[PDB]
């Protein structure tokens, strides 16, 4: 009976659920993100089959809102559909309450509609988990990750995909000598990070990288430019 | 606040130096924000158990009752509880405890915290015990145990077993002392695994 | 084999990871080991993806 | 989906839901004289989690707490529509809801989401704590809708062995803070690990109206009971 | 004892570290320490390979996710 | 009716005259003519008691609503939002009109909403009959970042105008003073109007009209 | 109520006064007719303040999600046609009148007109609001084509003053916005940088 | 199990969209190139019985006047698709006021695929398609469209049966820097060449382009200018055959 959509097992383990989890890991990519003292930044694998598609058409970074960016792991049309359920909730939120959603509520509205569609057993876990980066008045770096079964857990740093662990290991280790990091110190810890954990080294190209700082509360995709800028550096 | 923070860093600085000087800042701060207070009451307790001026500790701590959860934290178990740990740990045993432990019982009825209060009894009845009182000792730790037996197992509950034991090896002659080890160590037997008092037992 | 083994700790566990980061490039280039193609020897054709 | 009565008179998924529960957060609440005190596990799986952003323990009014032990999510919800719930009693009634209508409601929810065919209860005990007049109320709300008053109690993975524990502790006479003693040991000898002060989340509820204790006071009361 | 420590060894520490490890775990962090050691041709087994060696031989178990809880 | 609000320097003061006018009679004297809207937010109503009465005990359930979800104060931008949007929504049939006022994270911020929900942002406004005094003593004694003292002085004192050149107009005055900590109440500040101090005593002896029936009963305790 | 809005090479400006009456009780004296759409885009609103709030929150919700959902900046006739959508549905309903006035990349320094009724036409300058009669002449007869920034920014200053020196319901500071690669600029004439005509 | 849309598979596949997929490998072929100043379509419709008529069901549409798409499936939900996105360009133009950018409007159907594979009473769309479209403001696009919802912008792809053998050919061409006229009579020789007469005897080939030679316009490949591609296409079938 639990190849419902959600129907507890003997002793719960909501095993529609957990495959849910599954799918997300077989997203087929990864991601990690951090926040630094007052910059926060997040780096995603960025591969391109048979040498077309490219540009911007083929992505995972989106900018919810003006002030917010999020990544995406999961089912391309999964995901996408939860960017824009977002993207229409921030600005329902803008439209109601007249100011830029904070990180906190997006996610927590995200995560409370894919709790109902849990609860309900006619809407499917959809196979996707979502990363948000964003800026507060009183806390700076925000950066929460929320998933289908509804966690809107914030991370001082987060990783999703396949090497969510390895990352999280890894993230936990650097983490724990001096914290207190720069916009370049975060940067590096980041795309270092994901370059361990893939043991692959990297072009510009393969990869797509998102900042945003105190200073300009602005999401901001670097560009080619930077991106390889910042590698050739370190 | 920051003030405090100040005479702080300087009490550190002339610990660091000359004790003397720091000692003096610190019972000058004492004597003067609740912060600040409880604070330089800590800082001048480390330096008195340090230095050995704990004669001046029981003074401190009844003049420090009638405020001592008045002034803020009625949780100030904080640092009744360290006072009364840090003097325990003190074994030069010299002195005072004349009543000190009485008083501190009475407590005008403020702290009312049941776990407290048997713990500081305990201690009151190991202090006897130290001090070559040994009925005394017995009385007050039958009585303790009649009270809270249930459950206390592990830690203070074999705390006051070996007290009784020790009592008993003292005055109640070895064949009451061996059923109260035997009591002891079988209601030890899934201790937490703290050496002192494993040690202590052994 | 994998995992499902009955209980046998200690030892020295290693994991075998079936995709391959640029090794995969490295072992077409030594499949490709047969006669070289008369000409053009790049694989990045097949490195890509 | 949940009609389906065994041949026994039992309903087999929310006694799934109770297993579930049982395999949930420890959590326990005593309450005092003067108040009562809860408190739950919330240690997270590591460093990384900001551990300011997801609370265990929610006030939905100025005097009444609620925490819970099992699904999250699900949590999220119940105690969103328990906050509306209270809150359209408070707009009717300028006043704030009772526990006892709260938890009534909460436990009435609970079953009418059990009571349809697409609906999968929640998968979450909950342990509402107020001050509704001059007295302490704690009360647990169950999956299955039912809401039992109490003394002091457990739920979570160790939840008999809590129970037990509560029983033999708990006297009529005890002051808020031994209150909060008993609590805290209660979820010391039910942890495993350090009481790291942040991995551990409380909150009372007194005449000044339930409030969470800050890392700063909850750190206090570990380092000193430990 | 029989193996090659040094000062800065923390075992004490080690130890009181929870986990559910057990004897053959035991001698297995002592067996891999000294084999990360040796990798690294260290003379004197160290903190980090300890660590390293608990890292490699305990934990691994994941898959109680927050929500499954 | 008549309230008004000002913005001084740093928070908000806020001043409303007390008097329920249910037609042509003073239903009420000590009239709550302001309203908790949240923590650090008051909002001041005028024309149907009723209407501004409901309207603001709603917008407060929200915004509180809102501020528990948050665990961060709510906003006076988010309040004025709703109003207009919900006094919109209704074309027109309210007759609350509304002077918002808080003080959030992002420093004070006072607003007025018409009936019909319009908003205009202004450091200081008024509304009801009264509120045409208001002004006036607004424009007459007023400039930017005002201090507390006389500002609720000068807040008083155009309260004050409308009072005695308004009908309809409390017969006395409540303040309230937001700021980013404190959130004074003062009902009322004042009393300009006290009472007329009724003179000699013109009750009626003992027995006075012979019951009909009675039915005591002793209801049981 | 006073507006005009004309457009320049590679720009627009917006002008209003700062009045809205009722009759009486000139209420807000510094209204902020202009008002922001998404980056660039402005409107200027004439009419039902509380319509005029409401529609142009509405659209202004609109307009920012379909630009976010485009990831381009808006385009001004989009603007256009989402206010002529919205008057022309809710004509009844809404009493108000509209202009915009924005910039975009494919056809920079646009300037629309939706007053009263929802139609739609765009032109090189437009003029709205109660006082629009008074200066409609003498617009389209001193309006030379040409002008540069600070030119139409002087013409507008002119017009606006006369508007609002020659109407009742129109009367205060006269607020201008120029919209380009640069921003937005606003600027407000208060009491002297208002033209005087006797 | 692999039944409905709901059944989660303990991999985590959900596998009627795999399903999906798998009768959309049915169709012949659709292949599409974004040339540098246009889109250009061509498509191997099959003429199952002898009795069909030219000038008859195709897989490829307009979409508004300045979008075109192909198709590869089943036709009925191809056909549906089609009219479906035709209604939401007409939408987007009263809105508007302007033909509504093929990548919002690439979103938008993906969106109602991905919302019929969600959802349980329903199944997912037998037929993938790709959208072409052209403007000056903004170049020629291309776009793919699957029975999951994937809508990535190429510059030259395909669809159908001979999907892989489609995208060989398409990466044997500079499609950076080549024109509608020439990539006609490329993808008139990538259809012959894929085409395998041994198995579908009948065939016909039939294309389609927009560009800025139509003034962004899509249309059918003129007889003409067909034609001549299809002489050019049995010519470079000929010369690989010697």
């Amino acid at each position: 009976f639990d190849r419902h959509i959600t129907i507890f097992s003997p002793e719960g383990r909501l095993y529609q659920v957990e495959y849910a989890f599954k799918a997300i890991n077989q997203g087929g990519l990864t991601s990690v993100a951090v926040r630094g003292k007052d910059c926060a930044v997040i780096v995603t694998q960025k591969k391109v089959p048979d040498k077309l598609l490219d540009s911007s058409t083929v992505t995972h970074l989106f900018k919810i809102t003006e002030n917010i960016g999020c990544v995406m792991t999961g089912m391309t049309a999964d995901s996408r559909s939860q960017v824009q359920r977002a993207r229409y909730e921030a600005a329902n939120w803008k439209y109601k309450y007249g100011y830029e959603i904070p990180v906190d509520m997006l996610c927590k509205r995200i995560a409370d509609i894919s709790q109902v569609y849990t609860q309900n057993a006619e809407m499917r876990p959809l196979g996707c988990c979502m990363i948000l980066i964003g800026i507060d008045e009183e806390q700076g770096p925000q950066v929460y990750k929320c998933d289908p079964a509804g966690y809107y857990c914030g991370f001082k740093a987060t990783a999703a995909g396949v090497k969510q662990t390895e990352s999280t290991s890894f993230l936990e280790k650097k983490v724990k000598k001096k914290f207190d990091w720069t916009f370049e110190q975060t940067v590096e810890t980041a795309i270092t990070c994901l370059s361990t954990v893939l043991s692959i080294d990297f072009k510009p190209s393969e990869i797509e990288v998102g900042v945003v700082t105190v200073e300009n509360p602005k999401f901001r995709i670097l560009t080619e430019a930077e991106i390889d800028a910042h590698l050739v550096a370190l | 606040a920051a003030a405090a923070v100040v005479e702080f860093q300087r009490a550190q600085s002339l610990l660091s130096t000359d004790r003397e000087a720091s000692i003096d800042i610190l019972h000058s701060i004492v004597k003067r924000a609740v912060q600040v207070k409880e604070q330089s009451i800590l800082e001048l307790g480390s330096l008195l158990a340090k230095t050995g001026q704990a004669a001046e500790l029981g003074g401190l701590l009844k003049y420090v009752r009638p405020f001592l959860n008045s002034i803020s934290k009625a949780k100030a178990a904080r640092l009744v509880r360290s006072l009364l740990d840090l003097f325990l740990d003190m074994e030069a045993a010299t002195g005072q405890e004349v009543e000190l432990c009485l008083e501190c019982i009475e407590w005008a009825k403020s702290e009312k915290r049941t776990f407290l209060r048997q713990a500081l009894e305990a201690r009151l009845v190991s202090l006897y015990f130290d001090t070559k009182r040994y009925q005394e000792a017995l009385h007050l730790g039958s009585q303790l145990l009649r009270e809270l037996k249930k459950m206390d197992d592990k830690a203070l509950l074999v705390e006051v077993q070996l007290l009784e034991s020790k009592t008993y090896h003292a005055l109640s002659n070895l064949p009451k002392a061996r059923a109260a080890l035997t009591s002891a160590r079988t209601t030890a037997n899934a201790i937490y695994c703290p050496p002192k008092l494993q040690a202590t037992l052994d | 084999t994998n995992r499902p083994d009955t209980l046998d700790p200690a030892d020295r566990k290693i994991h075998i990871d079936l995709p391959n980061e640029q090794a995969r490039l490295d072992i077409l280039k030594i499949h490709a080991g047969p006669i070289t193609k008369h000409g053009e020897i790049d694989y990045e054709a097949i490195v890509k993806l | 989906s949940l009609t389906t009565f065994s041949p026994s008179g039992k309903l087999v998924q929310i006694e799934y839901a109770l297993a579930a529960v049982a395999g949930g957060a420890p959590s326990v609440g005593i309450k005092a004289a003067n108040g009562v005190v809860l408190a739950t596990e919330k240690k997270q799986k590591s460093i990384l989690y900001d551990e300011r952003s997801v609370h265990k323990v929610e006030p939905i009014t100025k005097h009444i707490g609620l925490v819970y032990s099992g699904m999250g999510p699900d949590y999220r919800v119940l105690v969103h529509r328990a906050r509306k719930l209270a809150q359209q009693y408070y707009l009717v009634y300028q006043e704030p809801i009772p526990t006892a209508q709260l938890v009534q409601r909460v436990a009435s929810v609970m079953q009418e989401y059990t009571q349809s065919g697409g609906v999968r209860p929640f998968g979450v005990s909950l342990l509402i704590c107020g001050w509704n007049e001059g007295r302490p109320y704690l009360f647990q709300s169950d999956p299955s809708g039912a809401y039992f008053a109490w003394k002091a109690t457990a739920m979570g993975k160790n939840y008999v062995n809590g129970k037990t524990f509560l029983e033999k502790r708990y006297n009529e006479d005890l002051e808020l803070e031994d209150a909060i003693h008993t609590a805290i040991l209660t979820l010391k000898e039910s942890f495993e690990g350090q009481m790291t002060e942040d991995n551990i989340e409380v909150g009372i509820c007194n005449e000044a109206g339930f409030r969470r204790l800050t890392p700063t006071e909850v750190k206090d009361y570990l380092a000193a009971i430990a | 004892s029989k193996m090659n420590l040094s000062e800065e060894v923390d075992l004490e520490d080690y130890v009181a570290r929870p986990d559910k490890i057990s004897g053959a775990d035991i001698n297995s962090i002592c067996q891999e320490s000294g084999m990360l050691a040796v990798r690294e041709n260290r003379y004197i087994v160290l903190a980090k390979d300890f660590e390293k060696a608990y890292k490699t031989v305990i934990k691994k178990d994941e898959q109680e996710h927050e929500f499954y809880k | 009716t008549t309230i008004a609000g000002v913005v001084y320097k740093d928070g908000i003061v806020l001043g409303a005259d007390t008097r329920a006018t249910e037609g042509m009679v003073v239903a009420d004297k000590n009239c709550s003519k302001i309203h908790f809207i949240s923590p650090n937010i008051y909002c001041c109503g005028a024309g149907t008691a009723a209407d501004t009465d409901m309207t603001t005990q709603l917008i407060s359930s929200n915004l509180e609503l809102h501020s528990l979800s948050t665990g961060r104060l709510p906003r006076v931008v988010t309040a004025n939002r709703m109003l207009k949007q919900m006094l919109f929504r209704y074309q027109g049939y309210i007759g609350a009109a509304l002077v918002l006022g808080g003080v959030d994270v992002t420093g004070p911020h006072l607003y007025s909403i018409y009936p019909h929900g319009s908003t205009d942002k202004l450091p200081y406004v008024t509304m009801g009959s009264g509120s045409l005094a208001a002004m006036a003593v607004f424009e007459d004694k007023f400039r930017p970042d005002m201090e507390e003292e006389e500002a609720k002085n000068l807040v008083s004192e155009a309260i004050a105008a409308g009072i005695f050149n308004d009908l309809g107009s409390g017969s006395n005055i409540d303040l309230c003073v937001i700021s980013k900590n404190k959130l004074d109440f003062l009902r009322p500040y004042t009393v300009p109007n006290k009472k007329g101090t009724r003179l000699g005593r013109y009750r009626c002896e003992k027995g006075t009209t012979a019951v009909l029936t009675e039915k005591i009963t002793p209801l049981e305790i | 109520t006073t507006i005009m809005a004309v457009q320049f090479d590679g720009g627009v400006v917006l002008g209003a006064d700062s009045r809205t009456t009722t009759g009486s009780y000139i209420a807000n004296r510094v209204t902020d007719k202009l008002t922001p759409i998404h980056d660039r885009i402005f409107c200027c609103r004439s009419g039902s303040a509380a319509d005029t709030q409401a529609v142009a929150d509405a659209v202004t919700y609109q307009l920012g999600f379909h630009s976010i959902e485009l990831n381009e900046p808006p385009l001004v006739h989009t603007a256009a046609s989402l206010f002529k959508e919205m008057c022309y549905r809710y004509r009844e309903d809404l009493m108000a009148g509209i202009i915009i006035a924005g910039w975009d990349p494919q056809e920079g320094g646009q300037v629309y007109s939706v007053p009263m009724g929802g139609m739609m036409v765009r032109q090189s300058f437009a003029i709205g609001g109660s006082g629009s009669s008074y200066i409609y002449g003498y617009v389209d007869a001193t309006y030379r084509e040409g002008m540069t920034k600070e030119e139409c920014l002087q013409f507008t200053a002119n017009a606006l003053a006369l508007a609002m020196e020659r109407d009742g319901s129109s009367g205060g500071v006269i607020r201008l916005a120029a919209i380009a690669e640069s921003g937005v600029e606003r600027q407000v004439l208060l009491g002297d940088q208002i033209p005087k005509f006797a | 199990y692999d039944l409905s849309a709901s059944t989660f598979s303990p991999d985590g596949r959900v596998f009627q969209v795999e399903y999906a997929m798998k009768a959309v490998e049915n169709s012949s072929t659709a292949i599409g190139i974004r040339c540098k100043d246009g889109v250009v379509f061509g498509v191997e419709k099959l003429v199952l019985s002898k009795l069909y008529e030219e000038g008859s069901n195709k897989r490829l549409f307009n979409v508004d006047r300045h979008v075109g798409m192909a198709v590869a499936g089943l036709l009925a939900d191809a056909r549906s698709l089609a009219d479906i996105a035709r209604e939401e360009a007409s939408n987007f133009r009263s809105n508007f006021g302007y033909n509504i950018p093929l990548k919002h409007l690439a979103d938008r159907v993906a969106m109602y695929v991905h919302a019929y594979t969600l959802y349980s009473a329903v199944r997912p769309f037998g037929c993938s398609f790709m959208l072409g479209s052209y403007s000056v403001n903004d170049g020629a696009q291309l776009y793919m469209i699957d029975p999951s919802g994937v809508s990535y912008g190429y510059w030259g792809c395909a669809i159908g049966k001979a999907r892989q053998a489609a995208k060989t050919e398409i990466e044997k061409l500079q499609m950076k820097e080549m024109t509608c006229r020439d990539i006609v009579k490329e993808v008139a020789k990538i259809i012959y060449i894929v085409h395998d007469e041994v198995k579908d005897k009948a065939f016909e080939l039939e294309l389609s382009w927009v560009g800025e030679l139509t003034n962004g316009r899509h249309e059918i490949v003129p007889k003409d200018i067909r034609e001549e591609a299809e002489k050019y296409a049995k010519e470079s079938l000929k010369e690989e055959d010697e």
